């Protein structure tokens, strides 16, 4: 209900993260140094042994412990406003759970990473006559989800065309429910991330010629229709006219690797701008994608730390 | 197709709809080389190259027919900054093969 | 491999190896692949190849925007793989071939 009073919680836990002198130091070393440094920070109180599923283990028990606890400690408004951050892991698990259940192969394959939903639903949420019977035991009140899935539940019970909507629909769902309440800087970071989504969208759906706007969503507004056509097919002026814009340095970009690099900073710069509201939800935001941010960072220093990758391959993936 | 390689590397051989494993150890991977070509995972095996230096082993012990797991000695990520002798492993197929050591 | 190791490394890395897992377990093994004749010098080798159905891919728009790279890299690596393989299956029976010929030449002369 309160903001500042989660707020001051993650301004705590903002307090505690690692800088840039940790990995630009550890941009050099062979793991057993890895091992040194991460023993001391706060990712270490779940390290277990040593070795890559002990790292990574920590990595995702700690973000679950330290990130996961935010979507509650508030009820109402708050949790409604702070809920549609850390929200992509629920889509990638109900998305498993889908095509899981389309395909056969046992409830106890999936390896399922905690969301924001307790595992005892999607332990329940498997056997159901109706898949809408599914959606209504995964249904907590106000949630996306809940009210996506049943809305893009009318046409079959489990196809995978039915998971293509899902997908455009809990885009636009998260987009309109962005601007359904009042946060003045949730809904512009939700806006030119769902425009970057369907961005690289089209940038990874190049050469195939299949129908654009039937694939282009609505929500963005830094793209349009006539844009994503354009793109899809094979020229790159209209990428070089996009000025202006937070879409800065990213121009005459081709390949997928060099855009998805330059969207994640530009998402990492407009979302590290919410300390503009030190009251609201934007402080949250800064700091959970800040976080994941550091995560990821640290997830690809451990790939090279263990497997001796030259610093030249990794150089350009710690520039923002 | 079926590789034994290592327990990170087949990940991506599954995301491109391709049997793999990984023990990174030799002589239980051995044992398991021996059970894939007892259940004979599509007529093609790939085994990593510092975890059995010779891949032949389980099919000239076990089946001395028709060569139907064809077996490679592939190499692994740990080795992708130097690739470890591609030629030399040609001169090695060659000594191998005919029974000759000659260069060019 | 050096390009399919740098991109499942960097796609693992910065998406998450949970769902990258999930994806892979979501793709069907992809059947059919096979082996037929090559009757060289009356000697049948088998040469490889596979199926790989390219238009039908797991949600082209997929929430993870690496496990396509990823596959396009892995399906280079796996025709990269039985490309060398049935070239060194030939390479081997003709290896074989010339040392059967050679130790028959000797064992003719130096015995009838």
């Amino acid at each position: 209900d309160d903001f500042a009073y989660l707020n001051a919680r993650v301004r705590v836990r903002r307090g505690t993260l690692l800088k840039e002198s940790f990995f630009q130091e550890a941009l050099d070393l062979s793991f057993a140094d890895f091992l040194r440094l991460l023993s001391e920070t706060v990712y270490g109180g779940e390290l277990a042994g040593q070795g890559l599923p002990d790292v990574d283990r920590a990595v995702l028990r700690t973000q679950a412990k330290l990130v996961g606890d935010l979507p509650r400690l508030v009820t109402g408004e708050a949790r409604e406003a702070v809920r549609l951050l850390l929200l992509r892991n629920d889509l990638h698990n109900l998305q498993a759970l889908l095509r899981a259940k389309a395909t056969g192969r046992p409830f106890e394959e999936v390896l399922l990473l905690p969301g924001t939903l307790r595992e005892e639903v999607w332990r329940q949420a498997y056997e159901a006559q109706d898949p809408a019977g599914m959606a209504q035991v995964l249904a907590v009140p106000g949630h996306p989800l809940a009210r996506a899935l049943r809305a893009v539940l009318r046409e079959t019970q489990d196809l995978a065309r039915v998971e293509a909507l899902l997908a455009k629909r809990f885009f636009e769902d998260v987009a309109k429910a962005a601007k359904g309440l009042d946060q003045p800087a949730l809904r512009d970071y939700l806006a030119l991330e769902v425009d970057a989504e369907n961005l690289r969208t089209a940038f990874k759906l190049q050469g195939s010629g299949l129908a654009p706007d039937a694939f282009f969503l609505k929500g963005g507004r830094f793209v349009d229709r006539v844009r994503f056509a354009r793109l899809m097919e094979g020229d790159y002026a209209v990428l070089d006219e996009l000025s202006g814009t937070p879409f800065s340095g990213l121009s005459g970009v081709r390949d997928l690797k060099a855009l998805e690099r330059g969207l994640r900073c530009v998402l990492l710069k407009e979302a590290k701008k919410g300390v503009q509201d030190p009251l609201g939800v934007g402080l949250v935001l800064a700091y959970v994608k800040e976080r994941e941010w550091e995560a990821v960072r640290l997830r690809l220093l451990a790939r090279r730390a263990y497997f001796g990758l030259p610093r030249a391959q990794v150089e350009e993936e710690v520039v923002c | 197709m079926a590789v034994i390689a290592d327990p990170e590397t087949a990940q991506g051989f599954r995301l491109a709809g391709l049997e793999g494993y990984g023990a990174s150890s030799a002589e239980e991977a051995q044992s398991l080389l021996e059970t894939l070509v007892e259940r004979g995972g599509y007529a093609l095996v790939a085994v990593d190259e510092a975890l059995l230096p010779d891949p032949e082993r389980a099919v000239e012990r076990l089946m001395r027919g028709r060569d139907l797991p064809v077996l490679l000695p592939i190499a692994g990520l740990k080795e992708a900054f130097q690739g470890h002798d591609v030629e030399g492993y040609m001169r090695e197929l060659v000594r191998k093969t005919i029974g000759f050591d000659i260069k060019l | 491999a050096k390009e399919a190791y740098a991109a499942l490394l960097l796609a693992q890395a910065f998406d998450g190896p949970e769902v990258v897992a999930g994806a892979a377990l979501g793709v069907p093994p992809l059947e059919g692949v096979e082996a037929e004749v090559e009757n060289v010098w009356g000697s049948k080798v088998p040469r490889l190849k596979a199926t790989f159905p390219d238009g039908a891919l797991l949600s082209p728009v997929g929430t993870p925007a690496y496990t396509l790279e990823a596959s396009r890299a892995f399906r280079r690596y796996a025709e990269a793989l039985i490309r060398v393989a049935n070239t060194e299956t030939r390479l081997k029976k003709i290896g074989e071939e010339i040392k059967k010929t050679t130790r028959r030449v000797n064992a003719l002369e130096q015995v009838v």
